[PDB]
């Protein structure tokens, strides 16, 4: 079960 | 039986060939259960084990939605880092991301991880306390300040300690037969004359699950660590693993040597001896 | 940038028994970066239907893949894996030994 959101470096 | 859930994400830029490659793979312990490949035609999260095939379209549509969002962040990330290191737009670079959680024998949260690498080296990692970051350089320190200001760690902690372990447990229940099984190693030894005054004794462990195993040789009960050839545990292809350990035995000394095997699927460690 | 050379193991899924169906594997691991070329050979010629696992990696960031194909071992036929990667001057060829 994937996480969300995903923040940029 | 402790367990883990892990996602592994690989992103590779392809200068002049279009969009970067992005692969996502998910695992429960040592069994892979899903995949996403940027270069495949479906453009969807896909099952890689029979037990997850019973999830319906809401599950798959949601995992596909989130895996596309990950891919898009990794596509912007390749350009950000390239700018951070003042790198040419002609070289191919590699980004890797790994996150997940472990639970102990009580099926309760033990630890959570979120690590990130640039061209095979540590770039930024969440510390064990799930509140701080370990930055490898000034570029990394710049990512750290960004993630600190957006409260990224706190969001990760709620996922790794909540949702992550909840779905691990659901998966362990749903794929009970596959994931809650142990396959004890099938062991045997071979003897091959190399010359006339010595021989190779090989100890084998086959068809075992999970992958963790201890396979050692002793001579008179003393460890032969430095004198053993030990291969890396390898996948058989069917969900099981294999491994071997070998030593060169002087003529007439086969009986001094014992092969020791420790594995979860064995009630008691095995002690084998060519005889 | 980091360059780590692939470790190569060539083996069968099941113990080799002449005339019985099986799977010939080439496991490549510990390498970086991820571009890599892996072929399975039968008496010197490239086997055509070769599949591989999905790219993944270990704790130290190094990649690993399994390449595999169906085969029926025989007394005669020789099998091998031939790998190419940026860390190798030329293709490294590892022969299948039924005892390894």
């Amino acid at each position: 079960y994937l996480k969300e959101p995903v923040h940029g470096v | 039986g402790s367990h883990s859930m892990r996602y592994f994400f690989t992103s590779v830029s392809r200068p002049g060939r279009g969009e970067p490659r992005f692969i996502a793979v998910g695992y429960v312990d040592d069994t892979q259960f899903v995949r996403f490949d940027s270069d495949a035609a479906s453009q969807r999260m896909e099952p890689r084990a029979p037990w997850i095939e019973q999830e319906g379209p809401e599950y798959w549509d949601g995992e596909t939605r989130k895996v596309k969002a990950h891919s898009q962040t990794h596509r912007v990330d390749l350009g950000t880092l390239r700018g951070y290191y003042n790198q040419s737009e002609a070289g191919s670079h590699t980004v890797q991301r790994m996150y997940g959680c472990d639970v102990g024998s009580d099926w309760r949260f033990l630890r959570g991880y979120h690590q990130y690498a640039y061209d095979g080296k540590d770039y930024i990692a969440l510390k064990e306390d799930l509140r701080s970051w370990t930055a490898a350089d000034m570029a990394a320190q710049t990512t750290k300040h960004k993630w600190e200001a957006a409260h990224v760690a706190e969001q990760l902690r709620a996922y790794l300690e909540g949702t992550c372990v909840e779905w691990l447990r659901r998966y362990l229940e749903n794929g009970k037969e596959t994931l809650q099984r142990t396959d004890a190693p099938k062991t045997h030894m071979t003897h091959h004359a190399v010359s006339d005054h010595e021989a190779t004794l090989r100890c084998w462990a086959l068809s075992f699950y999970p992958a963790e195993i201890t396979l050692t040789w002793q001579r008179d009960g003393e460890d032969q660590t430095q004198d053993t050839e030990l291969v890396e545990t390898r996948p058989a292809g069917d969900g099981t693993f294999q491994k071997w350990a070998a030593v060169v035995v002087p003529s007439g000394q086969e009986q001094r040597y014992t092969c020791h095997v420790q594995h979860e699927g064995l009630p008691k460690p095995l002690t084998l001896r060519w005889e | 940038m980091i360059q780590r050379t692939p470790k190569i193991q060539v083996y069968s899924r099941h113990p080799a028994e002449n005339g019985k169906s099986n799977f010939l594997n080439c496991y490549v691991s510990g390498f970086h970066p991820s571009d890599i070329e892996v072929d399975l050979l039968k008496n010197g010629e490239r086997i055509e239907k070769v599949e591989h696992s999905d790219l993944s990696f270990s704790k130290d960031w190094s990649f690993y893949l399994l390449y595999y194909t169906e085969f029926t071992p025989t007394e005669k036929d020789e099998y091998a894996c031939r790998v190419n990667h940026v860390t190798l001057s030329q293709p490294k060829i590892v022969k299948w030994d039924r005892d390894m």
